């Protein structure tokens, strides 16, 4: 006997920049530019010459951590699905629904942007618990928007994965050996 | 440079292991924790019980097979004590040697005496009856004989 | 697996995050199903909850058929097995030369 | 009276809101409640999630209705759209560059006319080559404008322009709309209608300052059509507010001259302004803290290569610089008015004590102290006391070795002493400001500016000191200092309980700062530890660095050196007899646990329809669910 | 009940919040450029 209230859609409409998105055809935007490795201290250039191309960024697994990251909390993006190009990467990851804050993440991130040029106007909306800010004055950097996300099979080797390649009691053969030296209680 | 992930790895199991152990007293109800001798490979736990009211709590059987070395493959039966409601210790005993691996040890629902033993190291099927394990003696230099050697396999 | 329909997988548990090695049911109640893995972890679920609601920070430590979660190992679980004489107990052994009788609390299940 | 501030809660919803609470059945929903509003302000509870909750807890459609009614709660179909800015306006950067900043002109862009250029100027003047000035990317050294006296005469210019504008328009309205005030206006309209389009400006501005800029255009065309007899209303209200305004302008004119004597004076010395804004910048609590905060996060993660280690170091040499130091204290620490007449002895007492204790300053057998370097931890606090102290005494040595290296003041018996004596003087009130600073332009140096700020150090100084003093946690932390004041030569297991005790005794969230002395160099080293970080970084052989790690395996609350990026937690986050018989078996190579045989360890507590139903839910949800010789079989055996 | 009255204060404050706001403390200097320092208190006044 509730009441239930439903919050709003969001649409968006991403119509004016059709001729920069397609400005190159396929089959020739398929190398970026350059590429990064995401850190807090990461900062692009300026990056004019090369609208409408594509770069690519690669996110470790500690940095999707509202923990490590200490960049996540101070909630630095603006914009929608479209951003700034001084929005914080990881918060356009879990902005644009990737992946979970809340549920802690296990693979490598291979993220491809796109370049493009400002906007008269950056909105702000609440998605996925992320309430991206709003710029209305004039820009002064490039825009960006995720042209795809990859995630890597396999991010890294746990060592007791790697000896569960070899036999069980082969493997436990050597287990008995260090038992025995131990060297220390 | 291997070593770095290797001890990294390792004490992340030790961290996990008192990590366990420091919470504990709010998790279980019944913790009993054993570091017996040999690696053991299977157990199977017995139907029959005893009951010790009085004194105040149950026994119940184990049935293990273990690795004392390479080549020496035993197996064994413990006593686990339980505490009882209606109103402490995990002893091992009973070792006889097996005359080669054990892999899967399990015993006939209906009859304890009869273990159907095979392990990774040969294709024969050994199955062992009350008088093999009577027969046997702890002195003797000796393993034991099952009842039936089982052959059909080629691995 | 049901028997009756085998054209269709009945269910999926999710939560180990390398190699599940056996499984093994409860002699006492059926809906409860204990999975042992490599990642030194043994999960117990309770099958009566598919399909349950679960609030957004229940959801962290997966889904809300998954019961219960013993770790107190430090290797590979070689195996288990449950004490058919006493309930919610089940006793392991390990390849770090260690055996583990345990029970949860009444709290979880009571 | 009482003053309203900004948005302030009226008197309205002030009482809805108790009679809200009221209506809530105790003090506990009433503090789920403030929970909601709470989480709602940090970003982590939506509006309509709000809503649904306070639903919830209120169990009443009206008070819903009233929330929502507040909330300005409108649910439409937020619309986003994305449109690119001009072309022209980040164009320029992307041509043939001719030098620095001229950049030569596509053929596209030499493609429009001016129309009023001649032969000649189309000779002179440069077509084809723009000037695209540089621009920065990521200043991360912003300079501010310290003068503040300046900016409080600037401010007084401003607003007394802003007085005159507006007079002034009044003023000239007022002169023609007087002027269409008559007897004889019916007679000739026609002219007189015509000096109102040739002045509509000035009369359009004065109605938007009379009125606003809503009301302006009706007034304009109102008067347009029913002008002789619009005009006389319009005449008298302008004259109403110029009569008003400028008798306010008087009175707050007696305001702006006293301004204007008092920073005038004071606002020719854009020297004493930038050192002192620059310092008291500086010298922010929060701003300390995250210096420290970002140097190790930095470490933490090798970002450049950086290992981690100490995030601060100095020397610190003298031995009579720190009683000057107290001298100074002692003398601002009478002429307070904070403190009453026992805190003073209170902060007194206790800058002595932390001087002597753990600087060591007098208030083949033995060289073993010297290599044990002492050890202090504690929270925020300290550490900002002690970044505090050490300033001070950087700034007083290096005035004592500007006044005796330099050969000029050096020559008097006691220039560093005369220095010393006049802020001693001026401390306690018998010198003021005025001679203080004109003397200081005696040494014409910023080196000896810097005399000045000692004032601020020592008030931040008390003022940290005496939160302390009333901080219940201080105690045993300072007594805990003065226990390991005792000590020959530690080994690990006492420091390690030391910092046991000391994280225990601050709540669970806390971080700790670790600041080292070394006696032997007479060096302060500075350090912030999180739970699971080492305290000692250098070992010089890997046995030394097992037995430090075993032993703080047994003691240290959490094990000092490991990863905590890699722990992954074991479990979900939701007469008794125990004999306990293990050994915790160590290799001294890789670190593997082992146990030694028959080891007993038991823990025990001593302490049906659902289960079957539970079951019964189970199959029937899961059977609702799910809607050949082999399925022969399986009939045969169904049910 | 003075408390209560700031703490609906503060609530009525952060309804009232504009959309775009400055957080943090320090505000932009001279700094002649927005990128990387936006929320600075006085940084929509600035730009290329």
């Amino acid at each position: 006997q509730v009441r239930q209230f439903v919050s709003p859609i969001i649409s968006i409409d991403n119509s004016a920049l059709e001729p920069f998105l397609n400005r190159y055809p396929a089959s020739e935007s398929l190398f970026p530019v350059t590429e990064y490795e995401y850190t807090p201290w990461l900062e692009f250039p300026l990056l004019y010459s090369s609208i409408g191309k594509f770069v690519r960024v690669t996110i470790d697994i500690k940095w999707l951590n509202a923990a490590i990251n200490p960049r996540l909390c101070r909630r630095e993006i603006w914009g929608t699905d479209v951003y700034t190009d001084d929005s914080d990467i990881a918060t356009i990851l879990a902005h644009c629904g990737c992946f979970s804050l809340l549920k802690p993440v296990r693979k490598i991130a291979v993220v491809d942007l796109y370049i493009l040029p400002p906007l008269v106007h950056y909105k702000g909306t609440r998605k996925n618990q992320i309430e991206s800010r709003s710029w209305s004055s004039r820009q002064d950097g490039i825009s960006l928007k995720i042209k795809e996300v990859t995630w890597k099979p396999a991010c890294a080797s746990i060592f007791e994965n790697s000896i569960h390649t070899l036999t069980l009691e082969e493997r436990l053969q050597a287990r008995l050996e260090l038992s025995r030296s131990s060297t220390f209680k | 440079q291997a070593s770095e992930e290797g001890i990294n790895q390792e004490k992340c199991i030790n961290e996990e292991y008192k990590i366990w152990k420091k919470n504990s007293p709010f998790l279980y109800d019944l913790i009993i924790t054993r570091a017996l001798e040999w690696p053991c490979m299977s157990l199977q736990w017995y139907p029959e019980q005893q009951i010790f009211a009085e004194h105040g709590y149950t026994e119940q059987k184990m049935f293990l097979g273990v690795r004392a070395d390479v080549g020496k493959y035993l197996l064994a039966v413990a006593s686990i004590q339980l505490p009882y409601l209606n109103q402490l210790r995990v002893n091992i005993s009973n070792l006889y040697s097996h005359p080669e691996s054990v892999c899967s040890a399990k015993l006939m629902p209906q009859d304890d005496s009869c273990v159907a033993t095979v392990g990774n190291y040969h294709n024969d099927v050994l199955v062992f009856d009350k008088e093999s394990f009577e027969s046997y003696s702890s002195a003797s230099e000796s393993p034991l004989k099952p009842k039936y050697r089982l052959t059909k396999h080629t691995q | 697996w049901d028997l009756r329909n085998l054209n269709q997988r009945l269910h999926t548990l999710e939560g180990h995050e390398d190699i599940v090695t056996k499984i093994s049911f409860s002699p006492h109640e059926e809906p409860i199903l204990a999975s042992t893995s490599a990642d030194r972890r043994t999960l117990v679920w309770d099958l009566s909850r598919i399909g349950e609601d679960q609030p957004a920070e229940e959801a962290q430590d997966g889904p809300p058929e998954l019961l219960f979660m013993h770790g107190g190992h430090t290797s590979c679980t070689i195996d288990m097995d449950w004490c058919p004489n006493y309930n919610w107990t089940m006793a392991t052994a390990a390849e770090d030369n260690i055996l583990q009788i345990w029970t949860p609390s009444r709290s979880i299940w009571g | 009276t009482a003053p309203t501030s900004p948005y302030a809660a009226t008197q309205e919803e002030l009482l809805a809101f108790t009679t809200i609470r009221q209506h809530l059945p105790d003090t506990l929903a009433f503090h789920k409640f403030l929970e909601l509003l709470h989480l709602y302000r940090e970003k982590l509870l939506d509006k309509t999630e709000l809503l649904n909750s306070f639903s919830k807890l209120v169990r009443n459609d009206n008070l819903t209705l009233w929330f929502s009614e507040f909330i300005r709660w409108s649910d439409n179909p937020i619309l986003v759209k994305n449109e690119p800015v001009d072309e022209r306006v980040y164009l320029p950067e992307t041509f043939e560059c001719i030098s620095l900043t001229y950049r030569k002109l596509p053929d596209s862009w030499k493609q429009d006319k001016c129309s009023g250029r001649d032969d000649l100027d189309n000779s002179v003047l440069n077509d084809d080559y723009i000037s695209v000035a540089p621009k920065p990317s990521h200043v991360k050294n912003i300079m501010h404008h310290e003068n503040q006296y300046l900016q409080a005469l600037q401010l007084v210019e401003d607003e007394r322009y802003d007085y005159d504008r507006v007079l002034n328009t009044t003023e000239s309205a007022i002169k023609i709309l007087a002027n269409f005030c008559e007897p004889t206006i019916h007679e000739h309209l026609e002219t007189a209608l015509q000096e109102l389009e040739r002045s509509k400006r000035i009369i359009k501005n004065a109605l938007i300052i009379v009125y606003g800029k809503e009301h302006a255009n009706l007034a304009l065309d109102t008067l347009f059509k029913k002008l002789p007899t619009a005009a006389p209303v319009l005449l008298k209200r302008i004259k109403t507010k110029d009569q008003e305004w400028r008798r306010s302008k008087r009175e707050w004119s007696k305001i702006w001259r006293q301004i204007e004597k008092k920073n005038a004076q004071a606002a020719f010395d854009d020297r004493y302004c930038r050192i002192e804004g620059r310092d008291r910048r500086g010298l922010s609590y929060s701003r300390i803290l995250r210096d420290i905060d970002d140097i190790y996060q930095r470490q933490k993660h090798r970002i450049d290569g950086a290992k981690l280690g100490f995030q601060f170091t100095q020397v610190l040499c003298d031995s009579l610089i720190f009683l000057n130091i107290l001298r100074l204290s002692d003398a601002q620490l009478t002429n307070s008015s904070f403190y009453s007449y026992a805190d003073k002895g209170r902060i007194s007492a206790v800058l002595k004590a932390l001087l002597s204790q753990f600087f060591g300053i007098p208030l083949l057998g033995e060289e073993s102290k010297n290599i044990i370097g002492y050890n202090f931890f504690g929270n925020a606090t300290m550490y900002v006391l002690f970044r505090l102290i050490c300033v001070c005494y950087s700034r007083l040595e290096h005035i004592k070795l500007f006044v005796e290296s330099s050969t000029i003041y050096a020559s008097s018996t006691g220039g560093y002493e005369n220095i010393l004596n006049i802020c001693e003087k001026y401390l306690k009130g018998s010198c003021s400001r005025l001679e203080f600073r004109k003397y200081l332009q005696k040494f014409n140096n910023e080196t000896c500016y810097m005399i000045c700020s000692i004032e601020r150090l020592l008030k931040v100084i008390f003022y940290r000191i005496h939160e302390i003093l009333l901080d219940p946690k201080l105690g045993q932390l300072l007594l805990l200092f003065e226990s390991d004041g005792a000590n020959s030569v530690t080994t690990p297991r006492e420091q390690m309980v030391y910092r046991n005790h000391v994280e225990s005794i601050l709540a669970p969230e806390s971080k700790i700062f670790n600041m080292r002395w070394y006696p032997l160099e007479k060096r302060l080293c500075i350090q912030q530890l999180l739970p699971a970080d080492l305290t000692m970084h250098d070992f010089e052989n890997p046995a030394k660095a097992f037995m430090y790690y075993v032993d703080s395996y047994a003691i240290s609350h959490i094990t000092e050196g490991v990863d905590l990026m890699q722990v992954k937690m074991p479990f979900l986050r939701r007469e008794h007899f125990c004999k306990s018989n293990l050994q915790l078996f160590f290799s001294t190579d890789t670190y593997v646990i082992f146990f030694e045989p028959n080891t007993e360890n038991v823990y025990i507590n001593s302490y049906d329809q659902s289960s079957q139903s539970k079951k019964q839910n189970r199959t029937t949800n899961w059977r609702r669910w799910l809607e050949a010789n082999t399925d022969i079989k399986f009939f045969s055996e169904t049910t | 009940m003075k408390q209560f009255e700031e703490q609906i204060e503060r609530f009525k404050q952060a309804l009232f919040e504009d959309s775009d706001a400055s957080d943090s403390d320090s505000s932009i200097g001279e700094a002649l450029t927005n990128r990387g320092l936006k929320r600075k208190k006085g940084s929509k006044n600035v730009y290329y």
